């Protein structure tokens, strides 16, 4: 149908075209289902990790949003324990026009710059704002024992 | 009359309106109620958004009716 | 809390469902009486009258799902049923959809997205031009989830790039403390979100087409109800909607 | 003194209006003139719309500013 037609067009043109730092397509059968990873950024306390993500497609994409979480734990103010992400782009704007290969360089966007207004985890977003020495640390040692 | 307002857990709020009780003195009413301020506040009734502006009978509401409380996304 | 926003993601969808069960996304016709029959003179005097007068000039509504996406879906209809009964008009409209797509690369809408849109349209007006399409098989993919909500995409589409062309005349009607970028972006260019004037006016002059709308409220009116036509300009109307409070139907002249 | 109310029509419609007058006063100005009634009308000022019940001075609306008109034709 629909949705697995624009899936198919989604994966040709990430392999085509992909994001920086981000790789993703299906791991079996189902088109409905990725895996991606995001590289941690350079000049970020992520440098070095390997980050990885599980897509799912719904069965009216592209109408609604795919839903994406981590599934490697990362330390971010926008980042939840389950991996669940707190990014506009997934939910309150989505839009048939945008891929998922936007969402993948939003989400790296977002882990160079985290997002303070109404913060997923507020004690990061108070760490990360007062104390930036302490973050860097935490989110490095997070990096070290979860996504090497 | 009688109208309910039937919340995300599935928990239905009854409430007591004339017809032409505007959407917002309902939402006033929702936060008499759960203590939800009426700017997070969405009403839905059949397919429709109610705006804060009408009144009940400009969507023809009628006793015993069942609007949806949706709640604004917050994100972050 | 993301169990919250993600909590209201799921419960959205639930009361889509619910209306989904209900309701087509394009009815088949049905006499006006039927529009009457919601109403009656014990708890809804005022619709039933504006309904038992409109029955003098309208003898058939079509009902669009009230999905947030009613008026582009109205209009799409409206525009689809003209080039059913307008192989000439057919004809242009497709050589002017490939011109907004064309169009629409040119604004820097998301290329390849944005023209999957346009060509699923264009290919599917060329199939009723073709006559690999029958009446009968277009109101079955209007019908159809998938490709009624692909090809109603080109109409969310074309209304955000006509608003993008008008930017500095439409930016001081917007107030909701949003640019017209950002009004395209969250309430235009989204599946679900309903149309507001500014919408309306941008799809009805960016799809070339002229529509009046019977304005169906409580309010006392002259006789014959209250109407506004778009363009505001003495051409008759090609597509005439039924506007109830949030929500539009498509309906037709007995003659 | 006068105001201007910009249409999505194109038309200005100018009108005589004091500071102490209502933005309810203004709309059956409006209706006087172009024969919209009040309850179908959206007026906005600095992008924002304008309540009923307040007057021209509390929006800070003075001599020639200029006001926006749009109806009120919310749907899905
Ligand atoms: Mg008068």
């Amino acid at each position: 149908g629909m949705a697995l037609k624009r899936i198919h067009k989604e994966l040709n043109d990430l392999a085509r075209d992909p994001p920086a730092q981000c790789s993703a397509g299906p791991v079996g059968d189902d088109m409905f289902h990725w895996q991606a990873t995001i590289m941690g950024p350079n000049d970020s306390p992520y440098q070095g990790g390997v980050f990885f993500l599980t897509i799912h497609f719904p069965t009216d994409y592209p109408f609604k949003p795919p839903k994406v979480a981590f599934t490697t734990r990362i330390y971010h103010p926008n980042i939840n324990s389950n991996g669940s992400i707190s990014l506009d782009i997934l939910r309150s704007q989505w839009s048939p026009a945008l891929t998922i290969s936007k969402v993948l360089l939003s989400i790296c966007s977002l882990l160079c710059d985290p997002n303070p207004d109404d913060p997923l985890v507020p004690e990061i977003a108070r760490i990360y704002k007062t104390d930036r020495e302490k973050y860097n640390r935490i989110a490095r040692e997070w990096t070290q024992k979860y996504a090497m | 009359m009688q109208i309910f307002v039937k919340t995300l857990t599935g928990k239905t709020i009854t409430l007591e309106v004339e017809p032409s009780d505007t959407i917002e003195n309902v939402k006033a009413k929702i936060q008499d109620k759960e203590g939800i301020p009426p700017d997070q506040q969405r009403l839905i009734f059949a397919g429709k958004q109610l705006e804060d502006g009408r009144t009940l009978s400009d969507y023809n509401i009628q006793k015993e009716s069942t609007l949806h409380l949706v709640l604004r996304l917050r994100g972050g | 809390c993301l169990a919250y926003d993600e909590a209201i993601m799921a419960q959205q969808d639930r009361i889509q469902q619910e209306i989904a069960v209900q309701n087509p996304l394009v009815a088949t016709l049905a006499p006006f009486s039927i529009l009457c029959a919601e109403y009656d003179n014990e708890t809804s005097a005022a619709f039933l009258s504006k309904a038992t007068e409109l029955s003098e000039v309208y003898g058939e509504i079509r009902y669009i799902r009230g999905d947030g996406n009613c008026f582009y879906r109205a209009i799409l209809v409206g525009l689809i049923e003209i080039m059913l009964k307008d192989r000439a008009r057919l004809e242009k409209f497709i050589a002017s959809s490939r011109d907004w797509t064309r169009t629409l690369v040119e604004l820097g809408f998301p290329d390849w997205t944005c023209t999957d849109f346009c060509d699923f349209f264009i290919e599917f007006l060329e199939k009723i031009h073709s006559g690999v399409h029958t009446e009968e098989a277009v109101y079955t993919i209007l019908n159809d989830d998938g490709s009624a909500n692909y090809i109603l995409m080109f109409f969310r589409l074309i209304t955000s790039a006509f608003l993008k062309q008008n930017s500095e005349e439409y930016a001081p009607f917007i107030d909701e403390g949003m640019t017209v970028a950002q009004y395209c972006e969250q309430e235009i260019e989204p599946m679900w979100k309903d149309a507001d004037h500014l919408a309306i006016n941008s799809l009805i002059k960016a799809a070339g087409t002229r529509v009046r709308i019977e304005y169906m409220d409580r309010t006392a009116a002259p006789n014959g109800g209250w109407h506004y036509d778009i363009p505001s300009d003495q051409i008759a109307p090609e597509i005439t909607l039924l506007y109830r409070p949030g929500h539009y139907d498509v309906i037709y002249k007995k003659d």
